[PDB]
């Protein structure tokens, strides 16, 4: 078994022609299957991007009447290329120099374009013939560019038909026989008769009943519902402050109501240190943040290690302290041009002195004569009494050790309370009683979404049931509760009367009265065990082939077909009873 | 006397990417490592599911005659009216089998969305994938089995169960089996009024003490439903990951990130099924000695007089009658 | 032996690709992995070999009771040695397990009978000692339950029990009582 | 009694030892892997 982006069994394919008596755009999607059938060498080739105007990179791949040439530029297509291609080839990053069934797969993951293909003899006039032929691999070109269209390279003076298709990701059953190769396959995702075979991990399925899977349901939209917030959060009166505090006395900073929009820090604002906890930098422009304060400080460099769950010195025991349970961001960068100064700058502080070690989100400001030993103060500063505080000599001739650095630290809090930071991501409309993918404040999930009675009190923002998943959500936007359903429901089980048989099966659906069916068909029948769609009824009562359940049973019978009955049981003979007569047997049997 | 015997237990089946991952495509990815475990767990599921349809067949099915009371009922002055199926009611059920009946207490997609859901167990229960499946006999088919051997032996005796059956009239079978105890036929033939009295009086006896006792039945129905709740329960354990639900982790997470929490869940989540799976099977093997004695009883006190003591009832034994409870 | 594919949250399933291309304190968190994974496999192995024990187990005493019951004797419990009243058995060894063959007693060809619980001769009820009282049509006869063989009502043949006015069915027939003749 | 010793994959057996010499976040992770074995072992005995 493997999971990969293959084509469908029983697809639907595209069909052109090249018949004197086809070379359009067309879509990339996720891969394309290319097959052609030919007689006289015309379809030369293919050239893939996404403009094909020199604006952007085009690859292409043609054999010319010598040589296979593979380019990577940025060409100036013609709108009508052939054989018997462009213009510009400017900026050149990659480059190298009916009888036939060739079938060429394309795929493009993560930089590499990856073709697989296999030729094959035929001989037939028309239409894509049947068969199996696995594909090998063929060459994996390291060219990196975004494709999303491709085009068909044609010859010209000859009879040609070419077929695409498009590559999704399935589950296949792939068979090797004794020699290592391919001979067959089972899509697993077609019908339920493939997912029993999947199952059981075999191409033979025995007469019976089969429980396949629950019903599901794909989304069809995606919505996006966030606060309506317009303002920009104050990135220049906290990252680019004339003056900031001591590590002693360090500040802290309320905000709120405004989008958190960071990428225009890029030009702004170089940061040698910038680490997150409790999550991902990739998920901070797809979330709502709440309770948001900013805390600012300098230290000296060698000290920006210490600003972290769990550390020690004295930045971290006498100054500032962090939680071990800490969700937020810490930001250092140098700023020896704004705090140094020639003579020296001694405006920053520090602790170097406390009885003991400070609790998480504690500022200490007292500057009482701390008593290294016995023999007490009072106040005076001598021996074993030292000033509390002491202060950073910073000079711009430090080494980088000992050089100046500005720290913000941000904390915040997700998906539990309402929120209203929020960063930057557009709103959609709000759609109903249909199976679509959601975000709410920066908490995303599929379902359907339907008009609730709760009524939530002023401070909370989700409900949640016995099993702790979220079932209700309050509209950011219109302030309306709503309540969240999955969307796969219902059990489902196939009927075979054994492959060896047969192909032709039965459907029950145990949760629907008769519409969530794979297929409508004919011979809709309905039982106390649920909907049984492609099985004729009949008024008989023979004795039970395979049960369904509820008394109802099911045969292949004759033109055959599968019938669904009730079962019978057993002859019904009364018994002759009077009050005054017996009955004796007269002779008798040996029975082993 | 009554004797109570549980037959059956409910069968139910397993989605196990449906309890484990909801609709949650990047956990099904991850799942697809785990894939022989649900399979082993489905094959054990199914096996008890068919042994609990063989264990009705086993007790009820034993004979394959369906015989019809007499329209005249001249049994010596035995009154059977009250174990014997009324002609009336939609089911075709005796007044004794109607009050058991109601003694032990036992769905759209769109009969239940939005509220409904979450607050009614069922529909938590079928969103996670636990499904409970129907058994094969109906309540009025195994009514119609007990209807037929309660007919065969007030008919005939003892003769139906080894082979056809030889009508005899009711009060010299009656002598037949005090005969079977030690005591001669005369002292029934001089008693017969007396006898048929204390008959009835007991049938009576019996019928307005139920109408007023199924505890070994009620505790089966219980048993099923608390493992299937617990098991909805058991979806809000952290495992030792930072949160019981998949979409808090998926976002705020980063795929990398979120393996190492999505597979602490996973883990977790195929434990509690499988110990689901275990429990069941050891009930199964109870239920099945259970039908097993009721099988035996079957076909010894009620196809037969039996001569071993205590097996059919406190004292010599002399008839049985059987009656269909649920499960 | 399929189940030893499984990652179970770790790289690979493969012991020999960790051990290359990881130094020990970095593979021993995917060999523990490992280890937990194939231990849980092993213990539900093992656990459902107890629960299968204990089925054969019961079928295996239920077989032993069945040898010495319609084996070693001749059993009256009914259905438990064949369908039939149970004659003898035989059994025959199978590959892990026995095969019993059960000889039993069928009736087979039955007729319709008047019957009557007693017969009233001189004011005395005479009742059958073994049998039942039967009539073709015309005469009275007692014979056996379970095989016709009819035979003339003698005194030697039923037992006396009281007068005639009390059983519900009672009917008139003669005693043949065999002494008299002899006497004369 | 006996399976009480068992690291499980942690440090070591024995809790006391392990929250000396490690934090709270860091012997949560030594925790979690005591408990799963342990409740494992509980359930063994349970089914026998
Ligand atoms: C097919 O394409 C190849 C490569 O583009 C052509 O080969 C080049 O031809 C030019 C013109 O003579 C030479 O200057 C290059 O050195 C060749 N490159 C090679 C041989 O690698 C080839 O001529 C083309 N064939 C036809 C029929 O046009
Ligand atoms: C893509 O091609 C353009 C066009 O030639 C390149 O831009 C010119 O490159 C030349 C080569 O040094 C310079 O003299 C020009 O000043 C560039 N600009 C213009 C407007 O002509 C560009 O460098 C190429 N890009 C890459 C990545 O190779
Ligand atoms: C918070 O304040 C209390 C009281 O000022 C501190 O507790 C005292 O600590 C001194 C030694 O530093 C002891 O002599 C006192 O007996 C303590 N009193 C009480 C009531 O606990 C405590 O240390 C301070 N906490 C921090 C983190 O500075
Ligand atoms: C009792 O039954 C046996 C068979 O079970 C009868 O024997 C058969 O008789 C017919 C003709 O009457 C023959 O064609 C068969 O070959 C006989 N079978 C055997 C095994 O011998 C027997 O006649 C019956 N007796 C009575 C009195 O009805
Ligand atoms: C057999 O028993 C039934 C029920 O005990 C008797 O039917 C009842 O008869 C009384 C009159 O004595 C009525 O008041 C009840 O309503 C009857 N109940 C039912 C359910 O019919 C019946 O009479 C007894 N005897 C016979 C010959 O049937
Ligand atoms: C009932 O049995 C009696 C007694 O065997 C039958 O009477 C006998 O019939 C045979 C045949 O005609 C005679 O040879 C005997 O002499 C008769 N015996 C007596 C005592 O009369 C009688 O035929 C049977 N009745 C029916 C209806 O079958
Ligand atoms: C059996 O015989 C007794 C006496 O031998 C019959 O009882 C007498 O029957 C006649 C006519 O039916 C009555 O007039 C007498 O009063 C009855 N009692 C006596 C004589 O004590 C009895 O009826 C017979 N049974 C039948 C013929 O079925
Ligand atoms: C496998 O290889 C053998 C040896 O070359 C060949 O004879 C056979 O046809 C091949 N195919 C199959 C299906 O065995
Ligand atoms: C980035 O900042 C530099 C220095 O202020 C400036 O010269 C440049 O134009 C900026 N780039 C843009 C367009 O953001
Ligand atoms: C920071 O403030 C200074 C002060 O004039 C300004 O020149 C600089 O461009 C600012 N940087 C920003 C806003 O990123
Ligand atoms: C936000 O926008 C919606 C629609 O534009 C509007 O109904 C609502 O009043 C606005 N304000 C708030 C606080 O939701
Ligand atoms: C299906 O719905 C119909 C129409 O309301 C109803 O009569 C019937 O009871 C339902 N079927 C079952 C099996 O409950
Ligand atoms: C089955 O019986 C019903 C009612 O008796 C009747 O309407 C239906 O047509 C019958 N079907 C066949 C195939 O005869
Ligand atoms: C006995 O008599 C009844 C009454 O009609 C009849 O139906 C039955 O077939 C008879 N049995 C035999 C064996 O003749
Ligand atoms: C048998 O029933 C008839 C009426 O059908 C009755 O006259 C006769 O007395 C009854 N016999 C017995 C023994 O009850």
């Amino acid at each position: 078994s493997t999971q990969d982006l293959f084509l469908p069994f029983f697809s639907n394919v595209t069909w052109f022609h090249a018949i004197h008596v086809d070379n359009p755009v067309l879509p990339f999607n996720d891969g394309v299957y290319f097959a052609s059938t030919e007689k006289s060498n015309i379809i030369r080739g293919w050239i893939f991007g996404t403009t094909l105007d020199s604006k952007t990179q085009s690859l292409l791949i043609v054999n010319n009447a010598t040589n296979v040439v593979i380019k990577v530029c940025e060409f100036q297509f013609c709108n009508d290329p052939f054989l018997g291609v462009y213009s510009s080839a400017n900026n050149c990053t990659f480059e190298y120099v009916f009888k036939n069934l060739r079938e060429f797969v394309f795929k493009n993951i993560d930089g590499y374009f990856k073709i697989y293909s296999k030729h094959t003899p035929i001989n037939l006039v028309r239409d894509l013939p049947q068969g199996f032929s696995a594909l090998e691999p063929l060459v994996d070109l390291p060219i990196g560019i975004n494709i999303t269209r491709f085009q068909t390279l044609l010859a010209l003076h000859g009879a040609a038909a070419y077929y695409v298709g498009y590559l999704q990701p399935r589950t296949f059953l792939l068979k090797y026989n004794e020699n290592g190769t391919i001979t067959d396959a089972v899509d697993c995702a077609l019908d339920p008769l493939s997912e029993t075979k999947c199952t059981l991990k075999s191409f033979t399925v025995e007469k019976g009943i089969y429980q396949t899977s629950n019903f599901r349901v794909q989304p069809t939209e995606s919505i996006v519902r966030f606060p309506n917030i317009t303002n920009l959060c104050p990135f220049g009166e906290v990252f680019n402050a004339t003056r900031f505090a001591s590590v002693y006395a360090w500040n802290r900073k309320r905000i709120s109501n405004c989008v958190a929009d960071y990428s225009v820090l890029y030009n702004s604002t170089s940061f040698s240190t910038f680490k997150c906890y409790g999550v991902s930098p990739t998920k901070l422009n797809d979330l709502c943040f709440t309770n948001v304060y900013a805390d600012s400080f300098v230290i000296r460099g060698d000290e920006v290690r210490q600003i972290a769950p769990g550390q020690t010195g004295k930045i971290a025991d006498y100054n500032y302290k962090l939680p071990d349970d800490f969700t937020g961001c810490v930001i250092a960068w140098n700023s020896n041009n704004l705090d140094s100064k020639v003579g020296g700058n001694y405006n920053y502080l520090y602790r170097l002195f406390r009885k003991s070690n400070l609790k998480p989100f504690e500022r200490d400001i007292s500057t009482e004569i701390y008593q290294a030993g016995s023999t007490p103060c009072n106040g005076v500063e001598g021996f074993n009494c030292y000033f509390p505080l002491q202060s950073y000599g910073f000079q711009p001739t430090n080494g980088v050790g000992y050089q100046p650095y500005r720290v913000v630290v941000l904390s915040f809090e997700l998906l539990h309370a309402p929120a209203t930071v929020c960063g930057p991501k557009k709103s959609t409309n709000l759609v109903k009683n249909k199976c679509v993918n959601f975000n709410f404040n920066g908490l995303t999930g599929t379902g359907v979404l339907t008009e609730s009675n709760k009524k939530f009190l002023p401070f909370q923002q989700f409900g949640r049931d016995i099993a702790d998943t979220t079932d209700a959500v309050r509209d950011p936007q219109t302030l309306e509760i709503l309540d969240i359903t999955p969307c796969s429901f219902g059990g489902v089980s196939v009927i075979t009367p054994g492959t060896n048989t047969s192909n032709q099966v039965a459907v029950l659906y145990q949760d629907v009265n008769c519409w969530r069916v794979y297929s409508t068909g004919s011979n809709v029948f309905q039982t106390r065990a649920g909907c049984l769609i492609g099985a004729e009824h009949v008024n008989n009562s023979y004795e039970c082939d395979i049960p369904i359940g509820a008394g109802i049973c099911a045969s292949y019978q004759t033109s055959q077909s599968i019938i669904a009955y009730t079962m019978s049981l057993g002859a019904e003979n009364s018994v002759a009873y009077s009050n005054n007569s017996i009955a004796i047997p007269t002779n008798f049997t040996i029975s082993v | 006397t009554t004797e109570i015997l549980p037959v059956s237990m409910t069968k139910t089946s397993v989605d196990c990417t449906m309890y484990i991952c909801g609709d949650s495509t990047e956990c099904s990815n991850l799942l697809l490592q785990y894939g022989s475990f649900c399979t082993q767990l489905n094959r054990a599921l199914t096996g008890i599911a068919v042994e609990q349809d063989k264990n009705t067949q086993e007790v009820f099915a034993q004979v394959k005659q369906i015989y019809k009371t007499p329209p005249i009922k001249d049994f010596g002055g035995f009154n059977f009216s009250q174990i014997l199926p009324d002609p009336s009611k939609p089911s075709k059920r005796s007044f004794i089998e109607d009050l058991l009946f109601n003694k032990v207490t036992l769905k759209q997609y769109g009969d239940c969305l939005g509220d409904i859901a979450a607050r009614d167990l069922i529909c938590a229960q079928k969103f996670n994938g636990l499904t409970v499946l129907p058994p094969l006999l109906t309540d009025e088919m195994i009514a119609q089995y007990t209807s037929a051997l309660l007919a065969g032996t007030i008919t005939s005796g003892w003769t139906f169960g080894a082979g056809a059956a030889l009508q005899i009239p009711f009060a010299m079978q009656m002598a037949y089996r005090f005969n079977g105890i030690g005591v001669t036929q005369n002292v029934l033939y001089e008693n017969q009024k007396l006898i048929a009295n204390q008959f009835n009086s007991a049938i009576g006896k019996i019928q307005d003490s139920l109408s007023s006792a199924l505890g070994k039945l009620q505790d089966v129905v219980n048993q099923n439903a608390q493992a299937l709740n617990t098991l909805v329960k058991q979806l809000s354990s952290n495992f030792g990951a930072i949160s019981s639900v998949l979409n808090d982790i998926l976002s705020r997470l980063d795929p990398p990130e979120a393996e190492v929490q999505i597979d602490r869940l996973i883990t977790g989540r195929l434990q509690s099924l499988q110990t689901y799976v275990t429990q069941q099977l050891i009930r199964a093997a109870e239920i099945r000695a259970s039908a097993n004695l009721a099988a035996t009883k079957m076909s010894e006190c009620v196809l037969g007089q039996s001569k071993r003591v205590d097996f059919c009832g406190k004292g010599y034994h002399l008839m049985s009658f059987p009656q269909s409870a649920p499960h | 032996v399929k189940q030893l594919s499984s990652n179970f949250g770790a790289i690979s399933s493969v012991l020999n690709d960790i051990l290359s291309r990881l130094d020990p304190p970095e593979a021993e968190v995917q060999i523990d992995r490992l280890i937990t994974g194939r231990l849980q496999s092993l213990q539900t192995y093992v656990t459902q070999q107890l629960i299968r024990a204990a089925e054969i187990r019961a079928s295996a005493n239920l077989a032993a009771t069945k040898m010495s019951e319609c084996v070693l004797g001749q059993s009256k419990r009914v259905d438990f040695c064949g369908k039939g009243y149970h004659l003898m058995s035989f059994p025959q060894s199978a590959p892990h397990g026995v095969v019993f063959l059960h000889v039993t007693y069928v009736p087979a060809q039955e007729k319709n009978f008047t019957t009557a619980p007693a017969i009233c001769h001189d004011g005395k009820a005479h009742f059958p000692r073994e049998g039942v009282f039967v009539s073709n049509g015309t005469h009275w006869f007692v014979t056996q339950r379970n095989f016709y063989e009819p035979q003339i009502i003698t005194t030697d043949n039923t037992f006396v029990s009281g007068n005639c006015d009390v059983v519900i069915g009672i009917v008139n027939n003669t005693v043949y009582d065999p002494l008299q003749p002899e006497l004369d």
